[PDB]
RNA sequence: GCACCGAAGCUGCGGCAGCGACGCUUAUGCGUUGUUGGGUAGGGGAGCGUUCUGUAAGCCUGCGAAGGUGUGCUGUGAGGCA
RNA sequence: GAGGGGAGUGAAAAAGAACCUGAAACCGUGUACGUACAAGCAGUGGGAGCACGCUUAGGCGUGUGACUGCGUACCUUUUGU
């Protein structure tokens, strides 16, 4: 039984070419080519689901840096804080009151300068 | 007017009428939860956690449907040494629409 | 085409010996 | 819901000035960097300037601590034959002074594209005035 | 000497920014015959700054 | 009306045929004929006799009235190419390609 | 000496699979629950799809088959359906 | 002349003889967006703007991708690329 092959061929070839769209040259049109950009964009996602966690608690570490200083206090000091005050658990990213609002933060320095004392 | 609660492992800051998207919840489609482990609501003036939570605080909302996301392709690849698996996933979610903010 | 004769040489040829 | 983006587009900015005098040049650069990166805000946006315009004056009264200023190197190459020209702090500060604080700091600022864009908004004057009261810079220590 | 690398498309392209024509523009119009003419030249009917030189 | 003209299998490469064309996309018809005429490019004689014919099937074949027509679309796709051989020597072939080129001539009036 | 940053380590929330036990209940599958799941040579297990025979004088199909090109959905994947 | 446009035949002419289907490399025309102070496997995580659809808004789909974190292809062969 001979096996015409080649219809499912094209099959896999283009199941690769279009996930390669938006590429540059070669990397979208050559499958040879394609193939391997397709691999390692693979790649780095995996790797970089799991950088984007780091990238964005440093983005908000530092931006909930700026805003202790801001109302007098670094860091180290005011996240020591509310662990001390009274336990409290609270994200870091929720610390998102730093920029949208400035009062409720401020407020949360107080509450950790208090546990400070 | 917000509060923020505790509920994928993960928090979030809410407003009431704000639908939201969640880790799976075991409550049918239409049905009405609530949610006691609440860090913080806020007014004009705001209650902060003592200790986690806040005493009187709880936020209401009725789940709005269960799905699943998008497709994420994890690839596997070790370069010269004759390895390599490709494996999809998709990963469940429960939406809830928010009605509560009992400050 | 008609168009169709290839004797391609050897090589081509001159010089090379490469320090022994 | 994604964490916020600071936007190009409305950003805010304003200005500053700054006496570097009796100052210790890098401990400077330090708080000038950070400012022009925005590092004191919703900075909270690396791919965006978020900094202040900030200028300063008096960088030739500028200070260095140790033997710095006699034994401070600043090299640089003309790309050329073997053209690696040096220059000494001092003599640095005796032609055109404000390099002296505008390459510090330049190192302290970030890298690439971004980076070079930052150092532009800083206004390094050897002297005293500015010629800049069209902006209203309002002066701050540090 | 050769290449150690396909040129792009890309590459190719730039290369021919400069490879493209100009028209003329300065064409220009006899004052006896009607007669469109390159300036400085004689028209298709021989005539040139009025004149008519050329029988041809 | 769109109208168009078009001559298949002309010999030339159409790098060449293009840079001709290139000059008359988009303008009057009345222009082009003047541009083609001071342009001293084999090509040019060509790219004007598809241009003539278009007009001519605009006229006779479609409204008409070439005052307002112009070559709103002009393209030149490259033909089949003729393969032959010659040598460079020691016995040592070389293809060359007799490229050919599909000129297009599409004139209209808006 | 007290902070804090910091990893795919630990924990948290959701999910899959093998082996356990305990409870629901056994031509089993649930629910827990403890535990295990980097991997070349290589051993073991389970699968997708292609060509062709039967099933098939059935079934689909000019109210549009195969192939080609898009799009949506679906599966852990090879894929599948529309 | 070559070649072409009409007309006409035909279910079909986009079946016109270089003729069923007509993929891919490869080459153009058109439009959207980016691009002339910027340095590297060209993607990936983030991400504004623009064009477009949405939705009644609601930081939504599609296309592009300034700026930005990370980032030296594949196979083979090797102690190791
Ligand atoms: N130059 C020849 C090497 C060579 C030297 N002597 C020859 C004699 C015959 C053919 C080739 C050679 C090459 O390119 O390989
Ligand atoms: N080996 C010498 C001479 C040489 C040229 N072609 C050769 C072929 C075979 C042997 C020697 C040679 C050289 O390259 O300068
Ligand atoms: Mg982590
Ligand atoms: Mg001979
Ligand atoms: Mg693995
Ligand atoms: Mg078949
Ligand atoms: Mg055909
Ligand atoms: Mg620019
Ligand atoms: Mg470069
Ligand atoms: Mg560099
Ligand atoms: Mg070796
Ligand atoms: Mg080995
Ligand atoms: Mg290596």
């Amino acid at each position: 039984a001979r096996v015409k092959r080649g219809v499912i061929a094209r099959a896999r070839h283009k199941k690769i070419l279009k996930q390669a769209k938006g590429y540059y040259g070669a990397r979208s049109r050559v499958y040879r080519v394609a193939f391997q950009a397709v691999i390692k964009a693979g790649q780095y996602a995996y790797r970089d689901r799991r950088q984007r966690k780091r990238q964005f608690r440093q983005l908000w570490i530092a931006r909930i840096n700026a805003a202790a200083r801001q109302n007098g206090i670094s860091y180290s000091k005011f996240i020591n804080g509310l662990k001390k005050a009274s336990v409290e658990i609270d994200r870091k990213i929720l610390a998102d009151i730093a920029v949208f609002d400035k009062v409720a933060f401020t407020a949360l320095v107080e509450k950790a300068k208090a546990a400070l004392a | 007017m917000y509060a923020v609660f505790q509920s994928g492992g993960k928090q979030h800051r809410v407003s009431e009428g704000q639908t939201v998207r969640l880790e799976k919840l075991d409550i049918a489609t239409g049905e009405t939860v609530e949610f006691a482990e609440v860090l913080m609501i806020a007014n004009g003036e705001e209650v902060k956690i003592g200790v986690p939570f806040v005493d009187g605080g709880v936020i209401k909302a009725e789940v709005v449907a269960h799905g699943r996301g998008e497709k994420v392709k994890i690839v596997k690849f070790r370069r010269r040494k004759h390895y390599r698996k490709q494996q999809g996933h998709r990963q469940w979610f429960t939406d809830v629409k928010i009605t509560g903010i009992s400050a | 085409h008609i168009c169709v004769t290839s004797k391609w040489f050897n090589i081509d040829n001159k010089i090379v010996d490469h320090r022994p | 819901m994604k964490t916020f983006t600071a936007k190009p587009e409305t950003v805010k900015r304003d200005w500053y000035v700054v006496d570097a005098t009796g100052k210790t040049l890098g401990r400077l650069a330090t708080e000038l960097a950070r400012r022009l990166r925005g590092k004191h805000k919703a900075e909270y946006t690396p791919h965006v300037d978020t900094g202040d315009y900030i200028i300063v004056l008096n960088a030739d009264k500028v200070a260095v601590t140790g033997n710095k200023r006699t034994d401070k190197v600043y090299y640089h190459h003309t790309g050329h034959i073997g053209g690696i020209k040096q220059a000494t702090f001092e003599e640095m500060i005796a032609r055109r002074p404000e390099r002296v604080i505008e390459i510090a700091v330049k190192g302290m600022l970030p890298k690439g594209p971004l980076g070079r864009a930052m150092f532009r908004k800083l206004k390094v004057y050897a002297g005293n005035e500015h010629n800049h009261a069209a902006q209203q810079p309002q002066v701050l220590d540090i | 000497a050769v290449q150690q690398n396909k040129p792009t498309r890309s590459k190719r392209g730039m290369r021919r920014s400069h490879d493209a024509l100009t028209a003329v523009t300065s064409l220009s119009v006899d004052k006896t015959s009607g007669e469109k003419h390159l300036r400085h030249h004689i028209t298709a009917d021989g005539y040139y700054r009025g004149r008519k030189v050329i029988a041809k | 009306m769109e109208t168009i003209a078009k001559h298949r299998h002309a010999r030339s490469s159409a790098q060449k045929v293009r840079l001709v064309a290139d000059l008359i996309r988009g303008k009057k018809v009345s222009q082009a004929l003047d541009i083609l005429t001071y342009t001293n490019k084999k090509a040019a004689v060509l790219v004007k006799k598809v241009l003539e014919s278009a007009i001519a099937n605009a006229e006779h074949n479609d409204g008409a009235d070439i005052d307002d027509l112009k070559v709103t679309k002009i393209f030149v796709d490259e033909g089949p190419s003729m393969k032959r051989i010659m040598p460079r020597a020691k016995g040592r072939a070389d293809r060359i390609l007799k490229r050919t080129s599909h000129i297009t001539v599409v004139v209209s009036d808006r």
